[PDB]
RNA sequence: ACAGGUUUGGUCCUGGCCUUUCUAUUAAUUCUUAAUAAAAUUACACAUGCAAGUAUCCGCGCCCCGGUGAGAAUGCCCUC
């Protein structure tokens, strides 16, 4: 692949970009596919964020946890 | 390897020889090579039916919310993998490809038999 | 030779226990090498085309011998009785050709239960036998499910409104594309 | 990560 | 090496004389029988009823060669060769 | 309260009708073998020795569990229409996870018609197998359980071996274990082969399966030719545990007996052919007699 | 090992069947014994047996020797919160001092078992990749699927040297 | 290493070289077809074409992928 110092191609320096055609019914149908798709996956992306939470504040100061530490603490004394 | 920048993603790594492709499902930073270094493989995915006519697909559902909990980015052939599975809604892409086939098999069943009669 | 029909009839014919007796077949074979150590690799093929090659391996020797899952005692003498493994080519002079058919045949033959091997006990697969659990269980159908309507609103074909086709085609025109109507329900078949 | 060998460059910060 | 192999298998030891000279059972725990203690000889005479000293460390002289070959680390081009039969 | 197979009572039945024999049990195998290791141990020790083999032949004789037929699974998660023609095979989707037990990871199916189902018995085995492999168990259905390649290790007093190949493949609860293991306790029941299983730890799945079958008589004859009395009492006496509702079992509560007169109540009241066990329990006890 | 007063106990077995596993605190293990006397026998032979077995599984915990400092022969321990733990043995046997510290600082068999098991879900057997990582290194490798084309070529229906020739034909 | 050849008129001992085994490159002689893997003189000088665009202007990306083993006893593991 290129790099930034390299200086670009001849041929194709006069051209920029051809976007295609576009449906006007289709386009719209799947604009709005895309809008509630990308809302659910936010929600459940969001889900799983409050779950990592949940997950990483048990393995810190969890129930289970100060009960391994006294008596770890209760054995050694 | 030490990059500038990048965005974890869970994508498919390509392997294999000619002819028998076999895609992993593995997480690893964006900027890396595709069979570059990465950080947990997930599952896997056979791209070729077996002779009960099943294509294998392996998820690490518990892991694989745990790198879309922290901000992992999806690329389009996974999400279409994990739509059909159930774990996520049906991409929009899916369907729109389901309905031009449907459309271009109705044109291709209506041009046949134009020509019949 | 007419023995295709039962492989196992030379072994018990009187011209196998003439020449070979008690011993296996490849006891009387010596393989001539460079030196002190043998190679590795015995020879690929001894029967190429119609012409044998110098000295014929135990197998390629006598055409009468053949190997079949069939015959066990002739399959017996390729494996040790006692480790239970298949002897390497080297161990006993075969050709590589002869010697993959040996393996495939004593594995053939292992597979049918015509030849003993060891089979060690196995615990059972789970711990618990459960079939309580709703991964195997059938789960309640959805309320979209039981009335035959798709799983999201979305997923089905809506007619926008006019009004939005019509802010569509001057946002993009020149460049605008024929419309279609709703897709068919069900594709035929050609 | 060091070494013992260490040259303190002083271009790369003059051109910076 | 004709003479030193007769030497050393003429004064081969069997399981008989020791456990003769021993007074003590001798048990062979077969690797592929599992724990089972199949016995082998027994001392013939009296028995004696006192337990072998168990020493937690034994005194004894190994062969470098023989623990080299045990840990894994004799990599040769000729210990594995394959050869003709016996 | 129906009896179980896990129940105590059945089970130390079951322990001391096999038996333990020590030479049968630990047998040198066909594997790589390698040079014995000796030492010196007096007569208190060797006894210590033994007792350890002892246990360790009675972990290595823990019975297999027996189950019934499992039910098939039909279910649907979802149907989507949409997708009739898209694709033409079938995805398979498994869970994994070194944490979740097997019996509770999630399998399911998409049909080319679009249907999201679980999968079934057959497939959900097979899958569990691919990313969790193990020892003994091969992907496809092996060609050794066919019913002609089973008459040839039959014929080849095979039989324990096709039992321990059976679990091994097989789920304990699958329809084929089920099918081979009652096919390998028809045939030494025809055959009278039982002394093959003496020692084995299917010896007890043979046993279950009579005694649900209301099949005695074959059993019975040849415990008691191999002079056997004290366990195959124990073996009627299992029989009224599991069938208290019956002439026999009532007979026992009538009479009240003991000893070998448990068989010949037995013997006469729903014994199929009773004739040879009370010739032979007659013959048994002329001989023990005279040995006496 | 032939030179050596006890050349067994320089093999790699004999360094790996001592079973003495210290806690995460423990840091510094230090040892005084008397070369003379008959009260420092268990000292003198603990140094001269058992140390190597303790080191080997406590390669970051550091041992350091003391001889004839101090008449009564002592184990001192430091621990990373600056607790000093002082063990005496003036008549205690090579065997009675390796139980006596397994028990005050060596971990619970319960632990250790634990740790080891949670290590072996690392390597999950449902992955794929290289040998020394992985079990299967390709798709292939497993019984029922397409194989390797380098074992079984491959029908020519699926091969993509003819499916480019119909679609340009 | 399961070892073998070779000192001497001759034996024993000590002690080198070499043979027998496997992998890679080039060369010689020879050569029918298919598949897969791999493709390697040179950090020497380079003709020509191509390898970074996308996008309603802003912006983002532009040795990241790829390439090489020149340099440095560089380093491996590990703490932060
Ligand atoms: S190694 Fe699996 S396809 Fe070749
Ligand atoms: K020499
Ligand atoms: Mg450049
Ligand atoms: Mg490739
Ligand atoms: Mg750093
Ligand atoms: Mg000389
Ligand atoms: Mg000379
Ligand atoms: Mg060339
Ligand atoms: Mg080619
Ligand atoms: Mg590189
Ligand atoms: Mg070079
Ligand atoms: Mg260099
Ligand atoms: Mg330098
Ligand atoms: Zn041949």
């Amino acid at each position: 692949r290129k790099t930034r110092h390299d200086p670009p191609a001849k041929s194709k320096a006069g051209r920029v970009a051809t976007p295609p055609a576009v449906d006007p019914t289709e386009f719209f149908v799947l604009t709005e596919r895309y809008r509630q798709y990308r809302q659910t996956v936010r929600a459940l992306r969001l889900e799983f964020m409050s779950e990592v939470r949940k997950k990483l504040h048990e393995a810190r100061a969890g129930v289970q946890a100060e009960r391994k530490a006294q008596e770890d603490a209760a054995e050694h004394r | 390897r030490a990059y500038r920048g990048g965005h974890l993603t869970i994508r498919l790594a390509l392997g294999g020889c000619t002819n028998r492709p076999f895609y992993r499902i593995v997480a690893a930073h964006s900027k890396c090579p595709r069979d570059g270094r990465f950080v947990e493989q997930l599952g896997s995915y056979d791209p070729l039916p077996n002779s009960h006519g099943e294509k294998l697909v392996a998820l690490n559902f518990d892991r694989i919310r745990h790198w879309i909990g922290c901000g992992a980015h999806l690329s389009k052939p996974v999400e279409k993998l994990l739509g059909l599975s159930g774990f996520y809604p049906l991409h929009p892409m899916m369907i729109t490809n389901a309905e031009r086939l449907r459309r271009k098999r109705a044109r291709e069943v209506l041009l046949a038999s134009q020509k019949t009669d | 030779s007419p023995y295709k029909d039962e492989p196992w009839k030379y072994l018990d014919s009187e011209e196998y226990q003439n020449r070979y007796g008690s011993r296996p077949v490849w006891a009387d074979y010596r393989r001539n090498h460079k030196g002190g150590i043998p190679p590795q690799r015995t020879r690929k093929m001894c029967i190429r085309g119609n012409k044998v090659a110098g000295n014929p391996c135990p197998i390629c020797r006598d055409q009468k011998l053949h190997v079949d899952f069939r015959n066990v005692k002739l399959l017996e003498q390729f494996v040790c009785a006692h480790t239970g493994i298949i002897f390497h080519a080297p161990y006993t002079g075969v050709c590589m050709k002869q010697h993959k058919k040996l393996t495939q045949a004593i594995q053939k033959a292992r597979d049918h239960g015509l030849l003993r091997y060891h089979i060690p006990q196995v615990e059972p697969r789970d711990l618990d036998f459960s079939t309580t659990h709703g991964a195997v269980s059938s789960t309640p159908p959805a309320p979209t499910l039981v009335s035959g309507d798709p799983w999201y609103p979305w997923y089905s074909w809506k007619q926008p409104p006019e009004r939005e086709l019509s802010r569509l085609r001057r946002l993009y025109q020149g460049r605008l594309r024929e419309e279609s109507g709703p897709p068919p329900e069900l594709m035929p078949e050609v | 990560m060091a070494r013992k060998k260490v040259r303190p460059r002083l271009i790369a910060e003059l051109a910076r | 090496l004709t003479r030193g192999l007769f030497l050393g298998l003429s004064r081969q030891e069997t399981h008989q004389q020791l456990a003769d000279k021993k007074s003590l059972h001798v048990v062979e725990f077969r690797e592929e029988c599992g724990p089972l203690p199949i016995v082998v000889a027994s001392p013939q005479g009296a028995l004696r009823k006192d337990p072998e000293p168990e020493d937690e460390v034994p005194d004894i002289t190994l062969d470098w060669e023989d623990v080299k070959a045990a840990q894994g680390m004799k990599r040769s081009v000729w210990s594995g060769l394959k050869r003709a039969a016996t | 309260r129906k009896p179980t197979f896990m129940d105590e009572e059945v089970q130390n039945i079951l322990i001391k009708m096999t038996g333990l024999d020590l030479q049968k049990i630990f047998k040198p195998a066909l594997q790589e073998l390698k040079p014995p290791t000796y030492k010196l141990m007096t007569q208190a020790q060797l006894e210590e020795a033994t007792k350890q083999a002892v246990e360790a032949a009675k972990v290595r004789l823990k019975m297999p569990p027996v189950l019934e037929e499992r039910a098939p699974i039909n279910d649907v998660l979802a149907e989507d229409k949409i997708l009739e023609g898209t694709e033409t095979a079938k995805y398979v989707f498994t869970d994994i996870s070194y944490s979740i037990p097997h019996r509770e990871r999630f399998i399911v199916v998409r049909e080319p018609s679009g249907t999201l189902r679980k999968a079934s018995w057959e497939e959900r085995d097979r899958m569990i197998q691919v990313y969790f492999p193990r020892e003994g168990r091969r992907i496809l259905t092996p060609v050794i359980f066919k019913e002609e390649n089973l008459q040839t290790m039959y014929s080849q007093d095979q039989h324990v071996d096709v039992l321990n190949l059976c679990v091994a493949q097989f789920e304990p609860d699958s329809a084929e274990y089920i099918k081979i293991h009652h096919h390998t306790y028809e045939d030494i029941d025809k055959c009278g082969k039982y002394d093959l299983l003496r020692s084995t730890r299917h010896f007890g799945g043979m046993a279950w399966y009579f005694v649900n079958k209301k099949k005695i008589d074959g059993l019975l004859i040849d415990q008691i030719q191999r002079d056997l009395v004290s366990d195959a009492t124990s073996l009627v006496h299992l029989y009224h545990i599991l069938h208290p509702d019956g002439q026999s079992a009532q007979e026992a509560k009538k009479q009240g007996a003991e000893g070998l007169h448990l068989i010949k109540v037995f013997a006469k009241t729903e014994a199929q052919k009773g004739a040879y066990i009370e010739l032979t329990l007659q013959a048994y006890q002329e001989a023990f007699i005279t040995h006496s | 090992p032939m030179k050596g007063r006890f050349p067994i106990r320089r093999t790699l077995q004999y360094l790996g069947q001592g079973d003495v596993v210290f806690k995460d605190s423990v840091k510094v293990m230090t040892v005084n014994y008397n070369t003379h006397g008959e009260l420092g026998e268990g000292a003198r032979k603990f140094v001269f047996f058992n140390i190597p077995q303790i080191q080997y599984k406590n390669p970051w915990v550091q041992i350091t020797m003391f001889k004839n400092m101090t008449p009564s022969p002592f184990l001192r321990f430091y621990l990373d919160s600056g607790e000093q733990v002082l063990v005496d043995v003036e008549s205690k046997s090579n065997k009675e001092i390796v139980e006596h510290i397994r028990k005050i600082l060596g971990k619970n068999e319960e632990t250790l078992e634990k740790e080891e098991q949670e290590k072996k879900q690392l390597s999950h057997p449902a992955h794929f990749g290289p040998r020394k990582y992985c079990l299967r290194e390709c798709m292939c490798e497993v019984e029922g699927q397409v194989p390797c084309p380098g074992l079984v070529p491959l029908p020519k229906e699926m091969t993509g040297k003819y499916k480019a020739a119909l679609k340009a034909t």
